[PDB]
């Protein structure tokens, strides 16, 4: 069928920032409709508008996807007859798209079979899935304290330069490359150089074989993009992921970085729409936008979508409305702390502030659950003791309190791990720790069989075997120093 | 002739003959850099032949520009170009480039750099021409006879408190 | 600016913002264009269109000559965005965000609203940009096309380090071809006019004006110029990027630009955000720093190295603007106040500084030397009287990092190599600067007639590009390097340190202190 | 003591700013709802 | 110039904000207007145009109380900005924002006047090199030397002989450099102003029967915020006259610089502008820039300003002191403990700072 408003002519009535009001003589088209500006205006690129509100029976307020420079009043606008639609299918694999779905990789035409609108209704209750599994990431902290669930929603909360991107790249390397299903990388308000680096990495690893069959799609709206595109690139990428999930019943990985910029772009456009700000200054519909976007990121009875999202915490204020509202929409939460990073511990995960849904004996093994709970209890007690330690001193503790402190310090050191992607910064070969190895090593450490091992032996290593090897090397160095000192006599 | 590609796999131009001809008609070697810039902008990266032509232009040109620059140095420009083509383009300089560098070293009279260039050529190339080595030795002997082997101010004795930090 | 037609009259003036009313027939004004307000019969005042209301009233942001803008004056429309002169004809001049030249006491145009390079229009950074400081060049590599942040408190060398980095390029640019010459665009935002004059005189003294241009927006100037200065500066820098050349745009500083933009937003009565800043304050700097990139070989390979500066309060790196900039740049050079006031300048807090993308661009020789220095410094920090080998070398390295002026690459790398290999173990910490001065400027081997090397001498500045080519560890330059280092260390320990250890007279102590002061300030 | 004093100063500044922003937001909301009615003046007499 | 004597009528009066309607068009912003109707007022009323509402209406800030002010009251433009007497006839006299002798010591008899608002010196007028200002005090000259055209932050409240140091500086600058001084009291207690005037007359720095070497410009607390935001500019204009016409090294004392910021914030609040963080006016940086930038060392002379800084709530990160410190070239800290030990001037040498403490500037 053909829309009854396609080709409808309107004229620009008001221009303020990225918000443009269009007047239609025959009636404003439906909300979310895509409009194109026909006047040349001496622009270098085309201009597209999306209707977001109806001011009256004839006027509609829209948001521009490109810069509104050289835009005059009375400029002719023509409706496209529908919402913004993006290509879907296997033809999109290995390509780079933008908010509008145009291929920006400067390669041949996409030639997609069909397109689908970015705005869609989320799955209903009857379509929800009831499958719980464990996604092994190879990272000791995540696999132990906050294990990830296949087909679940994951979030990484952190400030500026804490390690969110590094963890995402590590997860990509450890999962997506060895992943049977497809992957979608949605860059929302991030550095453009990071997109180029990811594209080069995918091409080198043959994840995107331009001469063969690719298994990844890149959709990028970056910092340079105006607020209009940064509020819809996520929708377009999620639409592609939904098509892969439903129309093909394929497992999909959805890496979103960063999801905070979506809410920020929505707030920026809302400020221009003439809405009363909520607390801090975000739009009053902050919760509704996140609900509509996240509810679409779910695993239905047809397929599965394992989504990993990076959440930026402005000014390191975890109570900010944007990151605060995101917690309720995640199965696994990974909170990164700047102070932990400054102490040389990478990743900077704060285990006490992290949580997981599959931390259940009915899902994970009983031993895994018991070890994780014991580690959390030890860390909690050590945090309590640190308050006394930082004032009086370690020597003002009980005899058993000192043992708890030593074990907890070893645990904190042991949680660190060198990533295969951070070899430049760490200067050490990365490690990939198996789930069973992590459980065994932590269970042994809790029992106290490793009390003789030096504390620093646990710092920046993999499994227990790496700890023992580092301890052996340290012992050899110490023996050499002692021999040199003794011979000096 | 064969197809060549960049980091992203996009086909890159390979017909570098016209640009070499343009380089051959440069009076000042600072104009050669402009030709290389135009080549890079035109998606036609320089090759070993282009770098050799640029080195020849540097050797045969009077100066960097029509007006004198404060610290004109042909050797510095040649070494910078060699470092570029070697590290940022992955192209081993052939014997021709090192011979041009040695010719420049012996022409300007910097005999001390001649020893290092000769050793480099021997290590990388099969050997250095005897003519250039003889010219470098002659320059060194002429400097030694006049007592100009080292700057005069370096030979002056200066105690702990006689050193002018300035 | 070429005027086309009248498009209304000035109606209201609220500080640096103004509103126009439509002319008969409402000719209309293109959004984001530049308009001219006829303040006098022969003079005009620049204005920027930012709002086209339904009634026909245009919102204007006054740029210059605000004092002479009155309601009722005619306004003419240029019909085009803001364009400023760009090219080699602007180098060595002082200009303002509108492109007007600023007199100093004794014809290409660029659009200031251009988008950043797209994803496949970039490439990894591979060419280093030397700052002349041992700490930065070693532990904080900076590649061309990288955005490096400079954070710190007031009066900690944030401006001095950037100015020295601009000056450090003078010697290199004069030697290598002009294609590889690094041009600089120092953008001063909301700074003091006297500071701009001092910086200009300092640049002129070293002859850096031939490869540098200054864009100034002093504190006395309105918020429009301060808010627009960095965009004009990067636009001037993008001219060389699109033609296979490299630039070193510097913004001093983005904090004051944020304040100016907040002032503009609040005067327009817009919803305040965190710390009263506008919601799009992040976008303000995002659309700026994204324009600095390293173009792919297909586009020529040009570059724009950004050095945004940011001021913190009480070493607080959790501020809204500070975190926003840290979330955009590719690294940061933190300048701790405690180190600066303690005599340790430039006070680069290597512990908090980092370079996310500059590692690849680092030169092979510097990369080889800096590999072990990282471990030595890491051990030294943890250890802080038993003085092991790591502690001695760490102390010597910290002593060597004290600099005032940028150092030539050969001198810095040679000194770092000498310290790393234990040639300064016997040299006392307080005499390291004197030892380095003797190594660089003087030549003990030639002085005492005990020199055996054929070519490797510190007075041969031509060896810098030979060292940069292979390494300091190559068999060609390794034997002579070791020989001259050993001879210099032996002669120094025999003659200079022995006498300095036998000084007791009060006059001689004062003379030695003066000598050490002079050496510490000159290499 | 130094850390707590810094936190105290930061918290008081943020609280003052937040309270002022809240009051101004309420004032702006009140102003926006106000509508300018028809002017009953001799428009022709001009 | 073309708007000298233009007639206007008062259109609105809301506290200290008065809107004046001109049939011929509003004069330029920052123009001084006089209310000709003194029906029952005990003082003349003058308004300063701060904004233009339309082609004919303009908003203004009153410099005195707006009592007994009716709508449609006749107002006459003065022909330009506020004018202040400048010259050697203003030495030893007390002035206000409007440049009127409030000391009741006869007519000033000036020969010229200058507008309050003047653009700061251009980049081409800046001094060729930094120079030290020999104050004659061993501590200042040695540890924290002052620079010509620089701004010095004087910390430490009363009880540490702050006034004595100010008087000594006023005397020494004239004794050695032959330059005069201008003291600006911004939001100062009237009692303290009287005490300072009596002390100056007692120390002969203000000789009624001889030659004085200081000018007093007082904007007191009881005055409306419109005057406390311009008294400093009036004093700065007086100093600029000596700097330019006579080519001297003048001194400009501000007591305090925080009161100036507070007055500007209050004025902005009255206009209805949205305050920035903490609650200061959104133009806080610009307000301080338009004042400090005028204090510099040009090719003709110099103006070195000793400004007394106040830190609200003992918070050094507050926007007011934080923004102020970005313009200060030195810092003189006065401590009571030093004074109690018998050391005068009570200066803490290790707490002070200066930027010209560099071999490139000083010997
Ligand atoms: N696992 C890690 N091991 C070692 N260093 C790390 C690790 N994670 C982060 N870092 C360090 O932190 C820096 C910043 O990391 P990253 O790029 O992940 O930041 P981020 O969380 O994405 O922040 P933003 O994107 O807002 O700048 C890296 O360049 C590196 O120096
Ligand atoms: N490496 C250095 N060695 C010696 N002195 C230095 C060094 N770097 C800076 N200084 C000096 O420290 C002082 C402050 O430096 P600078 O003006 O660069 O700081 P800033 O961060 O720009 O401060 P501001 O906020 O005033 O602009 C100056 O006197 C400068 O000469
Ligand atoms: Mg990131
Ligand atoms: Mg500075």
């Amino acid at each position: 069928p053909v829309a009854d408003h396609k080709g409808r002519v309107g004229h620009v009535s008001q221009v303020i920032g990225a918000v443009v009001d269009v007047h239609f003589a025959d009636g404003v088209p439906p909300v979310l409709t895509a409009l194109d500006v026909v006047d040349k205006l001496g622009r270098d690129e085309p201009l597209t508008l999306e209707i977001v509100q109806h001011l009256d029976a004839h006027t509609g307020r829209c948001i521009a996807m490109q810069t509104t420079d050289l835009l005059k009043l009375k400029a002719k606008v023509v409706s496209t007859g529908g919402n913004i639609s993006v290509p879907v299918g296997r033809e999109t694999l290995g390509r780079i798209f933008n908010v509008l779905g145009d291929a920006i990789d400067q390669r041949g035409p996409v030639g997609e079979k069909l397109r689908m609108p970015i705005h869609a209704v989320a799955p209903k209750l009857a379509d929800q899935a009831a499958e719980d599994a464990v996604l092994t990431t190879g990272i000791k902290v995540i696999d132990l304290i906050l294990p990830y669930c296949k087909g679940g929603k994951i979030g990484l909360f952190g400030g500026a330069g804490v390690g969110k991107t590094v963890i995402i790249m590590e997860l990509i390397n450890n999962v997506a490359k060895g992943h049977g299903g497809f992957s979608v990388f949605a860059g929302v308000g991030e550095r453009t150089r990071e997109g180029t680096d990811l594209y080069l990495e995918m091409m080198q690893s043959k994840v995107i074989d331009l001469k063969g069959e690719s298994k990844c799609v890149l959709v990028y709206g970056q910092m340079n993009e105006p607020p209009g595109a940064r509020a819809r690139v996520a929708q377009s990428a999620l639409t592609m992921a939904e098509y892969f999930r439903d129309v093909e019943g394929q497992d999909v990985l959805l890496f979103i970085d960063n999801i905070f910029r979506f809410t920020q772009a929505n707030s920026e456009v809302s400020a221009l729409l003439g809405r009363i700000p909520a607390a801090v200054g975000y739009q009053p519909t902050l919760a509704e936008d996140l609900g509509q976007l996240q509810e679409r990121i779910t695993s239905t009875t047809k397929g599965s979508i394992t989504s990993v999202q990076a959440v930026y915490v402005p000014a390191d204020d975890i109570t900010d409305p944007a990151p605060a509202t995101t917690f309720s929409h995640l199965d696994a939460t990974t909170v990164l702390d700047r102070a932990v990073a400054e102490s040389g511990i990478y990743p900077a995960v704060n285990p006490l502030e992290c949580a997981s849904r599959i931390m259940d004996p009915d899902v994970i093994s009983v031993d895994h659950y018991n070890v994780a709970q014991d580690v959390v209890q030890m860390l909690t007690k050590y945090r309590e003791l640190q308050d006394i330690i930082a004032v009086l001193g370690i020597d003002e503790l009980s005899e058993e309190d000192k043992l708890i402190v030593d074990r907890a310090r070893k645990l904190v050191k042991f949680l660190s791990q060198p990533f295969q992607v951070a070899e430049v910064f760490t200067g050490m070969t990365g490690h990939y720790v198996q789930l069973d190895d992590t459980i065994d090593s932590f269970s042994g450490l809790l029992m106290g069989t490793y009390d003789q091992v030096p504390e620093m032996a646990f710092y920046m290593v993999g499994g227990i075997n790496s700890v023992l090897e580092k301890a052996k090397k340290m012992a050899e160095e110490a023996a050499e120093l002692e021999k040199m000192r003794r011979a000096r006599v | 002739a064969a197809k060549k590609y960049d980091l992203f796999g996009y086909e890159v131009d390979t017909n570098t003959a016209p640009w070499i001809e343009k380089i051959k008609k440069c009076k000042y070697y600072d104009e050669a850099g402009e030709v290389l810039v135009n080549m890079n902008v035109s998606n036609c990266p320089p090759d070993i032949a282009t770098y050799n032509a640029t080195l020849q232009c540097i050797y045969q040109s009077p100066s960097k520009q029509s007006t004198p620059v404060d610290n004109e140095s042909k050797f510095c420009a040649m070494m910078d170009l060699l470092e570029e083509m070697q590290h940022r383009n992955r192209l081993k300089p052939n014997e021709e480039s090192w011979t041009w560098v040695m010719k420049e070293c012996v022409k300007s009279g910097q005999f001390r750099l001649g020893y290092c260039i000769q050793q480099v050529m021997e290590t990388e190339c099969k050997g250095c021409p005897a003519d250039l080595v003889k010219a470098n030795e002659a320059n060194a002997q002429k400097a030694k006879t006049e007592g100009k082997e080292h700057p005069g101010h370096l030979s002056q004795q200066a105690g702990l408190f006689d050193v002018k930090v300035e | 600016f070429k005027t086309t037609e009248m498009i209304g009259y000035v109606h209201s003036i609220d500080g640096t913002i103004a509103t126009l009313i439509p002319a008969p027939g409402n000719p209309g004004v293109a959004y984001n264009t530049i308009i001219q307000i006829q303040v006098s019969p022969t003079t005009f005042a620049a204005g920027l269109v930012f709002n086209l209301e339904k009634d026909g009233r245009i919102g204007i942001i006054l740029m210059d000559n605000i004092t002479e803008v009155q309601s009722g004056q005619k306004v003419m429309a240029t019909g085009q965005l803001l364009h400023i002169p760009v090219g080699a004809g602007v180098l060595g001049k002082v200009v303002n965000p509108l492109g007007h030249e600023v007199p100093v006491g004794l014809s290409t145009l660029g659009k200031v609203d251009t988008g950043a390079p797209n994803i496949v229009s970039r490439s990894p950074v591979n060419y280093n940009l030397l700052t002349g400081f041992k700490a930065v060049d070693t532990m904080i590599p900076i590649g061309r096309g990288q955005r490096e942040l400079i954070v710190g408190d007031r009066q900690t060398g944030k401006t001095s380090i950037a100015v020295s980095t601009i000056i450090n390029q003078v010697r290199i640019n004069q030697q290598i071809l002009s294609k590889n010459a690094v041009i600089s665009i120092y953008v001063s935002i909301g700074q003091r006019c006297s500071n701009v004059a001092r910086i200009h005189r300092l640049l002129q003294s070293y002859g850096a004006l031939r490869y540098t241009t200054v864009m100034a927006a002093t504190a006395a100037e309105p918020a429009g110029l301060q808010y627009l200065a960095p965009y004009a500066g990067v636009t001037m820098g993008e001219y060389f990027m699109n033609r296979g050349r490299h630039c070193l745009c510097v913004y001093d500083d983005l904090s004051k630009q944020a304040v100016a933009y907040r002032q503009i937003s609040l005067l327009l009565r817009r919803p305040p955000g965190r710390e009263a800043y506008p919601g799009d304050v992040f976008y303000l700097h995002s659309r700026l720093l994204e324009r600095a990139a390293m173009l792919s070989p297909g586009k020529g390979g040009g570059s724009v190295t950004a050095l945004p500066i940011v001021e913190t309060l009480s070493n607080d790196v959790t501020a809204y603007i500070v975190t926003n900039v840290i979330s955009i740049t590719d690294g940061q050079i933190y300048l701790d106040t405690k180190l600066f006031t303690g005599g340790q300048r430039p006070a680069v807090n290597i512990g908090l500084s980092v370079s996310r993308v500059g590692s690849s661009a680092q030169n092979a020789a510097m990369k080889g030397v800096a590999g072990k220095l990282k471990g030595i410094l890491a051990e030294y920090r943890k250890l802080a009287q038993v003085q092991t080998i790591p502690m001695i070398r760490g102390a010597r390295f910290v002593a060597l990092f004290n600099q005032k002026q940028p150092s030539y690459f050969m001198n810095a790398i040679v000194s770092l190599y000498a310290c790393l290999n234990g040639y300064l173990d016997d040299v006392k910490v307080q005499y390291v600067k004197f030892y380095e001065y003797l190594l660089v400027h003087r030549d003990l081997g030639i002085m005492y007639g005990t020199a055996k090397n054929k070519f490797f001498y510190m007075y041969v500045q031509e060896l810098n590009y030979l060292i940069r080519f292979f390494t300091l560890n190559s068999p060609i330059l390794h034997g002579e390097l070791e020989e001259m280092l050993k001879q210099h260390t032996h002669l120094f320990l025999q003659h200079y340190q022995s006498k300095m250890n036998a000084i007791k007279s009060e006059k001689d102590v004062k003379a030695l202190k003066n000598l050490l002061y002079s050496c510490k300030r000159a290499v | 003591q130094q850390r707590t004093s810094s936190l105290y100063n930061k918290t008081r500044q943020f609280g003052i700013t937040a309270a002022l922003i809240e009051i101004l937001s309420a004032m702006s909301s009140l102003e926006g709802n106000a509508m300018k009615g028809v002017r009953r003046n001799k428009f022709w007499e001009g």
